RNA sequence: CUCGAUGUUGGAUCAGGACAUCCCGAUGGUGCAGCCGCUAUUAAAGGUUCGUUUGUUCAACGAUUAAAGUCCUACGUGAUCUGAGUUCAGACCGGAGUAAUCCAGGUCGGUUUCUAUCUACUUUCAAAUUCCUCCCUGUACGAAAGGACAAGAGAAAUAAGGCCUACUUCACAAAGCGCCUUCCCCCGUAAAUGAUAUCAUCUCAACUUAGUAUUAUACCCACACCCACCCAAGAACAGGGUUUGU
């Protein structure tokens, strides 16, 4: 059961009621607009209107390697390497102009976040443009793909390596050397996974949000 | 984006551009009252021991969103008359240029591909 | 002499009666006030040229995203209407200004902490005490008859207001925070003198000018931001959806007017006057106005062409 | 019926009130017609104030 | 920066004495119903606390001298019981820390 | 600027201020009524909730057990917490700890607090209690609960 | 006036003021056809850029802009900062001197203290300036080349005041690289009727008009619940909530 990740209200001080109307619009705009499922790693072809086209008809393929934003305005970032050239598009899930999602392949990363994939070889982020759907065969899990990618020689666009971005599908013995490895390793705070109040429960939340999903499905 | 001391890379088929030398592209003006330039843009590249003027057809920084972010600071080496200097664009450019297209026909008719 | 609370001397058994005694008859008061033109209503004159009517208090829910029909998108204001009540009028000749002058109350809250003069005065009223009160400029054949309840619906989409409330407090600050003052460079040989405001003044003066910009309190003001449109209205939760940002943080009471500015003047002929009454309203408005521009979410995906 | 007072001569020109808010920018001189309308009431107190006495009595 | 002028014994009892720098009188001091001591209407008694942090204190030293080392925290519940008590249904299957007095009025053997 | 900033700064550092709460709890579990300095003191009332929670969850959860192991520093207290500290608030489903406040610290004139553990063996510490419900107050409430009642069953 | 000490060149930050105005504003003349200009009156509310070598103030150069204004303020401002220069003790080169030593000479290096007693000040609460694009219009004008003004619409930059829905620094929140809003004028002259002076005359004649704001309006405004807890409120104090006081 997939609840999407903008349907999960970020921790602080703000009135549910407009959490419940922002959700409503949502789930009023989800019926004119199938949202389909997908994570961090999934291939998504968005076609969508534009002014100022040919066809006023663009369609982008690309994998997912960020989703951010709560509510309306949700965005996922879709990377494609086209001839040559590394081109990021931010979509937004909710936004009219959008005329449709399609998940070309579904599947899962050992990471929350592909943003390394900048620094990366353009082999790891370069997809074929016009590639067949591949089919996913119901009630089965998400296919979780192990495949650690090779970056370019450092510098880098961020620190991979240290522990804050606790990245596992980077080929980090085969990119850095011990000296590096362990000069990262000091960064580490052990501390911060046995915090006990910086974790949030988000079941409740979940609960109810459900609950008023199968309230507006039902109307 | 764009501004003074950047090292940008030209992307169409110039005889000026797409050539050896020590020194790489730079740009030494943006012709902008804020002095950021941005998609769509004019501004001066010192290339090759020579001033020119070049469009900017991507940057790196992000943007609105709906719009493409390239990995490369990508530039068109044009004329003061608003003609390319080349005559082939195989790195694709945003859509967004088509409505600047006004001053810019050539340009996007000797591009081909509108990412 | 001693401090004392309304639940000192309470025991475990009247505690809860108690607050229970209070709810009912502030639930109680506040449904008896919807009659407005059923309980002695004053006057409604037309609309004319040159008039003003009375505004809202409402409480900053938060902001969202939103899309027009031209493929633009706006981030727009929830502004809820809590409890908003008129509640009390003064003559123009009695207003020691320029013309008459009247009350409107917020949100409402405990009677117990609160001063024994404004309890009273509510008790002739017969109304839960308000957080905040605020005084709006009318004329005289905009008068409103004390006790009668506002709702968003007083606002109508294709209209500009204006937004009063105090802002985000950010205590002592810099002068780099507080002005924008570019500072000091942070190397070469600079010694302790990074975001210090640098030369106050000349030397020959001797002294320094009133108003010069130096560190102090911030962020703690009545701030007004004038010309806001409304993209949308709610007559379900009493939301109004208004263009742009606020002053103040979230889930505070802000004063919201019809807009002075000499561009939105004399739009108010197709606004109600002097206000919306939905207890004399027969046909019942849509949970939704949507103003015109705005792409409503059952809307199919704008296709532009 | 200190608005009906009377100048003699061209003074209601020519005679200048001048006053400082304290703020740099902030000095302000009008003429004695501006400051009548302004204040119907300004001008003899004004002069009454200059008249009198300049110790802690005249207030 | 160094002063101008030696400041006045004037100026400096102004300064000293003014009603911020004085000491304010404290309104929630009550009495105790049980021990007649003052105490605070948000604090708790003194000699209440005094009297439970002795007995306490008592108990945790008959607790260490059963355990008799380090490391040694019983998987079971504890019962205090007094001279003159037996063992209770309840107190079955828990350690037992015997006290030699009398069981105090205020500890009620719940 | 600390506007939405729930957790305070203590000790040398973040894992400075880590190990100061661990060593509160630690205590805590042990004795189950410690006193300290009240903003200490209440600081760690949530991981001593929290605790109870895993406790609760259980020994056979290897997330508890890997919690347990890390909050209590010793380690002859790890099966107290699971075996007898979690079954006694098995039934509650929070609130396991008490705090007063108590005269300041005589030294250092700090504000300090008692922090216990609900069902502990040790001595009632005194309460907070109400006024008696035979109160002169309290018997005027009493008698308008009463007419009230009746009025509304009339 | 100060040698019983009044710290400087240039730069950073902050700017105050004068107009003898660089632009934007309003007028007269022209050797003013239009576009560019020149000159004179009025206007100081707003603004007047980034780099290369030089310690530089300045000058030279490359690219823009409407503009890259002149000065005063202890050659403003070192109890806010810098020390490249000048101006100590070391040393080298050229010259003068028998030598010690010296130079408007050149060149490398060379400690920049202070815990604020007093005066003054610490939200002058909110009307904004400019460029560009389309149209006007290839129109007025002009032999052609060339080529407007006024009005309207739009989009930007700077400045001020706010905010976190999206992006970003990051995550109970603070921020910009992000988003929203921003409303009056400014007086030189140009003209009717009309006397002294029966014409005529814009008037320190009486008088009408361009021609003016009592700068309009907005904001702030109830207060012995306050022991205690919480807070988007805060150095303390103060403020808001507790109908969230096991
Ligand atoms: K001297
Ligand atoms: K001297
Ligand atoms: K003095
Ligand atoms: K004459
Ligand atoms: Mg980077
Ligand atoms: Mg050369
Ligand atoms: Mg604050
Ligand atoms: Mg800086
Ligand atoms: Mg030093
Ligand atoms: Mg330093
Ligand atoms: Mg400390
Ligand atoms: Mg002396
Ligand atoms: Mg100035
Ligand atoms: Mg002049
Ligand atoms: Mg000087
Ligand atoms: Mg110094
Ligand atoms: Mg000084
Ligand atoms: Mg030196
Ligand atoms: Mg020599
Ligand atoms: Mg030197
Ligand atoms: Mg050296
Ligand atoms: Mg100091
Ligand atoms: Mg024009
Ligand atoms: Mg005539
Ligand atoms: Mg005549
Ligand atoms: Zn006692």
């Amino acid at each position: 059961r997939f609840l999407s990740p903008e349907f999960i209200p970020r921790r602080g001080r703000t009135d549910p009621l407009k959490f419940q109307i922002e959700r409503k619009d949502m789930l009023e705009r989800r019926k004119v607009l199938h949202i389909p499922e997908f994570y961090v790693g999934s291939i998504l072809r968005v076609t969508t209107a534009d002014p100022y086209a040919s066809g006023k008809i663009s369609q982008f393929l690309g994998i997912c390697i960020q989703r951010s934003g709560r509510g309306l305005g949700a965005t996922f970032i879709l990377r494609n390497v086209i001839e040559g050239q590394g081109v990021e598009i931010c979509f937004e899930l909710y936004n009219p102009r959008v005329q449709e999602i399609q998940v070309v392949k579904l599947e899962k990363r050992l990471d929350d976040s592909l943003l390394y994939l900048r620094d990366a070889l353009p082999e790891y982020s370069t997809f074929d443009v016009n590639m067949k759907p591949v089919v996913q065969e119901p009630n089965q899990k998400v296919p979780v793909n192990e495949l650690k990618v090779k970056m370019k020689p450092k510098p880098w666009s961020k620190r991979w390596e240290r522990p804050n971005f606790n990245i596992k599908g980077i080929r980090f013995d085969l990119c850095l050397t011990e000296q590096q490895m362990k000069e990262a390793q000091k960064w580490n705070q052990p501390w911060l996974e046995f915090d006990m109040m910086r974790e949030y429960d988000t079941s409740k939340i979940e609960a109810a949000i459900w609950k008023e999903i199968e309230a507006s499905k039902r109307s | 984006a764009i501004q003074k001391m950047t090292r940008v890379r030209v992307v169409d088929n110039s005889a000026l551009g797409n050539s050896p030398y020590h020194r790489a592209p730079r740009c030494i003006h943006v012709y902008k009252k804020n002095g950021v330039g941005k998609v769509g843009d004019q501004i001066l590249l010192a290339i090759k021991g020579q001033k020119k003027k070049a469009l900017i057809v991507g940057h790196c920084m992000p943007g609105p969103r709906m719009t493409p972010r390239f990995d490369s600071n990508n530039v068109v080496l044009i004329e003061d008359n608003g003609n390319p200097v080349g005559t082939r664009i195989k790195t694709p450019i945003p859509t967004s240029l088509r409505k600047r297209e006004g001053e810019y026909s050539k340009v996007l008719a000797i591009a081909q591909n509108f990412v | 002499k001693s401090g004392t609370w309304w639940d000192e001397h309470l025991s475990e058994e009247n505690v809860p009666f108690i607050k229970q005694l209070v709810s009912d008859e502030d639930k109680a008061q506040l449904a008896s006030k919807l009659c407005p033109l059923k309980d002695e209503p004053w006057p409604i004159h037309p609309w004319e040229p040159g008039s003003f009517r009375v505004g809202l208090i409402a409480l900053k829910l938060g902001m969202m995203p939103l899309w027009t029909k031209d493929g633009q998108k706006h981030v727009v204001t929830l502004l809820q209407v809590q409890d908003c009540h008129v509640l009390k009028y003064t003559s123009k000749e009695n207003c020691n200004g320029k013309m008459a002058t009247l009350s409107v109350g917020g949100k409402t809250v405990s009677r117990f902490r609160k001063a024994t003069s404004i309890l009273e005065f509510y008790r002739e009223l017969g109304l839960p005490p308000k957080q905040t009160v605020k005084i709006f400029n009318i004329t005289d054949n905009a008068a409103i008859k004390p006790g009668t309840p506002l709702y968003a619906a007083h606002f109508r989409p294709g209209q500009y207001v204006d937004v009063t409330a105090k802002t985000i407090g950010k205590g002592f600050q810099g002068v780099m925070k507080r002005w924008g003052f570019k500072g000091q460079p942070a190397t070469h040989g600079q010694t302790k003198t990074h975001r210090r405001p640098g030369a106050v003044a000349t030397g020959d003066i001797g002294r320094v000018w009133p108003g010069t910009k130096m560190p102090g309190k911030m962020g703690n003001i009545y701030r007004t931001e004038y010309g806001l449109k409304v993209w949308r209205i709610n007559t379900k939760h009493n939301i109004i959806y208004v263009n742009g940002s606020v002053p103040g943080h979230k889930n505070c009471l802000v004063k919201v007017k019809d807009s002075k500015l000499p561009a939105y003047k004399d739009l108010g002929k197709n606004l109600p006057f002097p206000t919306y009454f939905p207890d004399g309203d027969e046909e019942e408005l849509p949970e939704d106005l949507y103003d015109e521009n705005v792409c409503q979410p059952g809307a199919p995906s704008i296709t532009f062409a | 019926n200190t608005r009906h007072i009377a100048f003699s001569g061209n003074k209601w020109e020519q005679k200048v009130y001048s006053s400082h808010t304290g703020y740099p920018g902030g000095f302000r001189q009008v003429t004695a017609a501006q400051l009548h309308l302004r204040d119907p009431v300004a001008i003899v107190k004004l002069a009454i104030y200059g008249m009198l006495p300049k110790n802690l009595h005249r207030r | 920066a160094a002063p101008k002028n030696r400041r006045t014994i004037e100026v400096n009892r102004c300064r000293r004495r003014n009603p911020q720098k004085l000491i304010k009188v404290k309104n929630n001091i009550d009495v105790c119903p049980e021990c007649g001591h003052l105490k605070q209407k948000h604090v708790l008694c003194a000699y209440c606390y005094e009297k439970v942090c002795k007995e306490t204190a008592e108990i945790r030293r008959q607790i260490g001298k059963q355990e008799g080392g380090p490391f040694k925290a019983p998987t079971i519940e504890t019962v205090v019981l007094y001279t003159g008590e037996t063992p209770s249904e309840q107190d079955q299957g828990k350690r037992i820390i015997e006290r030699d007095r009398k069981r105090p009025s205020w500890f009620t053997q719940n | 600027i600390s506007h939405g900033r729930v957790f305070r700064r203590m000790g040398l550092g973040p894992e400075s201020r880590i190990h100061l709460l661990r060593n509160l709890l630690t205590g805590l579990v042990r004795h189950e009524r410690i006193e300290a300095p009240w903003a200490r003191v209440d600081e760690m009332r949530g991981y001593a909730e929290k605790l109870i929670d895993y406790g609760k969850l259980g020994d056979t959860n290897e997330r508890a057990m890997r919690m347990a192991d890390f909050w209590l520093t010793e380690k002859d207290l790890i099966p107290k917490l699971f075996q007898v500290l979690a079954p006694r608030y098995k039934d509650q489903t929070g609130g396991y700890t008490r705090m007063l406040q108590i005269p300041n610290r005589s030294l250092d004139r700090a504000k300090m607090a008692v922090i216990e553990y609900k069902g502990n063996c040790l001595p009632p510490l005194p309460l907070p209690r109400r006024d008696s419900h035979l109160t002169l107050l309290n018997q005027l409430l009493q008698g308008l609960r009463q007419d009230l009642r009746q009025s509304q069953e009339a």
